[PDB]
């Protein structure tokens, strides 16, 4: 027999999101995955004060606000041909760098742990599936309960930290087109780093750890949720003023090749989104944004972004995978204590594991420990004093660009300006290009194909669907803007 | 005692007000959850999910019905019967944030507008817009739903004011009773349905800066911090809020220190507030 299986609300992720599967013989052979629900800020945009943007466009998601800051900023330094001071440069790094902490935090903690983990008996922890395939110890399961309890504490501490030079958090006020508007002093940086340091701790000791330790338990789970086994990362934390070298450097990856990233081959089609008909095949720089939410066969308010015709996904693990870096010390032991795996950089771990469900909880755990020599070394860089704004006119006519990599992957903001207002406002992000739809040759989207074959052995328990969306972190607010 | 069940919806929401919460400092979020309120139904956080998720919450309200506290985050888009958002599915039917706030309002005790999305429609409602995207208030008026509506607006609010309005309610009503207590919470709002003691007070009046404002000495940059911010767009004249004293994020910053106040807590948020960056 066929089973369809509708999932709406799917929860533990950020947004609107129904998933709708067919199971037969145990396994997902189809899926479809709508985002439902829809605000329009492409055109809400239109008309304003361009530097409005990068607090407009914050409110797309209040879990990743600082990512489309630092896509619309980018933008407008392009657009203005404003000249961020070098020590603007590293403030906007340690503003968006810290919410990376958090975002990567609250994901497995908040989000994805009582996937593998049972909570107190009390809401919101239950009630849940009658069988929730929970394997933990009674000890391992306490870690996680501990665990999850004490990064309530870290992941607000994170946004402390953003907030220092931010002003507040969700939603910075530190960030407009020529830099930043605070001046790190002395003494905030002995406060940001008193945080970072409890942050560090949390990560390196119990965070990284606890996913490879967990992991260990459902080593099935690196098995399956492969689907396309193709990533894109367009690089992100410039680390100089030259534009040359970033933290993460731009690929993709496909088939099996690298190669680099040109994003004049980004395309969106809509035939299975509700958006007019006449939009489909738009690359962002004539991008449109027509909504029709009665269009017949359509089912996702997200477009499909499709790079040279492919379906890619995006996040830590496209990230990690493109730029390969060494392991961190506690994965490498723990690669070998638990999984008698020898391994030194990230893709020794091998195409099958690092694209799986619980491959994705790993790249981003080994991610968050990256990012904290980044923070380190711009701790180390930043001079305490030194100017981080200068103050451009606002353009009559203008374009920019800005490329970034939010923390669930790929992120670009398109403006034109014209009459001294937006003209167009084009986004295109990365849960956009994870939970999207069919394109206009039915190429399901990268979530989709990650379902298919994933194990439902009981239909009143289907729990493998929802785990494998939540390895990915969907955004859908994000996704649809 | 027993913890109050609440439902959080969200509409046409960033999940910023919900972070925003995960930040209260005293109370913890966790105790907020373990011993302040009972969390039934929240899509971002909870175990459950799909059409259970939704039966769950409709088992808690019918038990507890009159009883339950309604928090939505976001705007209500009108548009297009409802489809611009879509909340959940259960038996074989789509529920749109229309239909949900109109099958729960009915029945909750009090309906908390938590953001200045669900309180006034906010950013989804700005020009430019085309969803009909409605504020919690305007909706239930126009849909003949009576029960008592309280604005805890911002964009986000802080975690303070939304913890410290839930605290402001139950003290009311271990006083005087559900019906009684909710009475006494909505004598203490502004016109805008805002609670008194968050939004009482104006931004300027009280703001640090207000000596330079007075002798027209204003920054011309950012990072000039001994300035007013006036010229550079600050609209603390037109805000009713306290954060030039509670501050944000465990106090180590605020808007009008770090940069400019952009209005959040305002009902004209974002359009009557913009440009951000002039006068
Ligand atoms: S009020 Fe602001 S922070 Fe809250 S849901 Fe709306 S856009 Fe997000
Ligand atoms: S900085 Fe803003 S709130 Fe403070 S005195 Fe100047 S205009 Fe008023
Ligand atoms: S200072 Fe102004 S913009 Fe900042 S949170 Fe307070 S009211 Fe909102
Ligand atoms: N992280 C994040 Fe948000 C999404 N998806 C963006 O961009
Ligand atoms: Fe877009
Ligand atoms: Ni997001
Ligand atoms: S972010």
């Amino acid at each position: 027999g066929r089973t369809t299986i509708a999932i709406d609300p799917v929860t533990r992720i950020e947004g609107h999101l129904k998933a709708e599967v067919v199971v037969e013989n145990g396994k997902v052979v189809d899926a479809r995955l709508s985002g439902g629900m829809y605000r329009g800020f492409e055109t809400i945009l239109r008309g304003r004060d361009p530097r409005d943007a990068s607090q407009i466009v914050q409110r797309i998601c209040g879990v990743c606000p600082t990512a489309h800051s630092t896509a619309s900023v980018l933008a407008l330094d392009e657009a203005f041909g404003a000249k961020v001071p070098n020590n603007g440069r590293i403030t906007r790094n340690l503003i968006f760098g810290a919410n990376y902490l958090q975002s990567h935090i609250l994901h497995f903690y908040h989000l994805s742990a009582q996937d593998f983990v049972q909570g107190p008996d009390t809401a919101p922890f239950v009630p849940r599936f009658p069988k929730s395939d929970l394997r933990l110890s009674k000890e391992l399961n306490k870690a996680g309960v501990d665990q999850y309890i004490e990064a309530l504490e870290v992941r607000r501490i994170c946004h402390e930290m953003v907030a220092l030079f931010g002003g507040r958090m969700p939603h910075v006020q530190g960030q407009v087109v020529g830099g930043a508007t605070e001046i790190p002093t002395k003494e905030k940086l002995v406060e940001y780093a008193a945080r970072f340091k409890k942050v560090r701790d949390f990560v390196e000791q119990k965070y990284v750890p606890v996913v490879y330790t967990i992991g260990s338990k459902y080593k099935d789970m690196f098995k399956v949720g492969q689907g396309f086994k193709a990533a894109l990362c367009v690089g992100a934390f410039p680390l100089d003023n030259s534009g040359k070298k970033h933290l993460f450097m731009p690929g993709v990856y496909a088939k099996g090749k690298d190669m680099p990233f040109d994003p004049s081959k980004i395309k969106e089609y809509v035939k299975y989104s509700w958006f007019a008909e006449e939009t489909t095949g738009l690359n962002y720089k004539e991008g449109k944004t027509i909504p029709a939410p009665d269009k017949a066969g359509a089912y996702s308010f997200v477009k499909a972004p499709r790079y040279d015709g492919l379906s890619l996904e995006v996040g830590p693990l496209a990230r990690m995978w493109v730029n390969n870096p060494e392991l961190s010390p506690v994965g490498k032991k723990l690669l070998k204590d638990l999984f008698g795996i020898s391994a030194k950089k990230f893709r020794d771990l091998g195409e099958e594991a690092a694209f799986s469900l619980m491959g994705r909880h790993v790249a981003r755990a080994e991610e968050t420990y990256y990012m904290l020599g980044a923070i380190e070394g711009w701790l180390k860089e930043i001079k305490a004093g030194e100017d981080t704004v200068v103050m451009p006119a606002v353009p009559a006519s203008a374009e920019g660009t800005g490329f970034t990599e939010a923390p669930r992957g790929s992120l670009l903001h398109y403006v034109k300006v014209k009459d001294s207002k937006i003209d167009n406002y084009q986004i295109v992000s990365a849960s956009l290009w994870n939970c999207n739809p069919r394109d206009d040759m039915g190429q399901r989207g990268a979530v989709e194909e990650a379902l298919i074959g994933i194990p439902v052995d009981d239909i009143q328990n289907p729990v493998n669907v929802a785990r494998l969306i939540r390895a990915f972190d969907p955004x859908l607010g994000c996704a649809v803007h | 005692g027993e913890r109050p069940p609440v439902f959080w919806l969200q509409g046409q929401g960033c999940t910023g007000c919900s972070v925003t919460l995960l930040n209260s400092v005293h109370p913890s979020i966790a105790d907020v959850l373990l011993k302040v309120i009972s969390l039934e139904f929240h899509p971002t956080v909870m175990a459950w999910e799909g059409e259970h998720a939704i039966e769950h919450m409709r088992k808690v309200a019918e038990k507890f019905k009159g009883k339950f506290f309604l928090v939505i985050e976001g705007s209500v888009p009108v548009e297009a019967d409802g489809k611009y958002c879509i909340i959940g599915e259960a038996n074989h039917h789509e529920i749109s944030m229309v239909d949900a706030l109109k099958e729960f309002g009915p029945n909750a005790a009090a309906v908390l507008a938590v953001g200045t999305c669900a309180a006034y429609g906010g950013i989804p409602a700005a020009e430019g817009s085309e969803t009909g995207a409605t504020a919690v208030s305007k909706f239930l008026g126009d849909n003949g739903i009576k029960t008592p509506v309280v604005n805890i607006p911002g964009c986000p609010p802080h975690p303070d004011w939304i913890v410290g309005t839930v605290v402001l309610a139950l003290d009311a009503i271990k006083k005087n009773g559900l019906e009684g207590g909710l009475a006494e919470v909505v004598k203490v709002l502004d016109s805008d349905g805002r609670p008194t003691p968050f939004f009482g007070r104006n931004i300027h009046e009280n703001c640090p800066y207000l000596d330079k404002y007075d002798e027209g000495v204003m920054s011309a940059t950012f990072t000039d911090k001994v300035g007013c911010r006036y010229d550079l767009g600050c609209k603390g004249p037109m805000t009713m809020a306290d954060c030039f004293e509670r501050k944000w994020n465990g106090g180590v910053n605020w808007c009008v220190q770090n940069a400019v106040c952009i209005g959040c807590v305002e009902p004209d948020f974002p359009d009557g507030k913009s440009p951000f960056y002039q006068a």
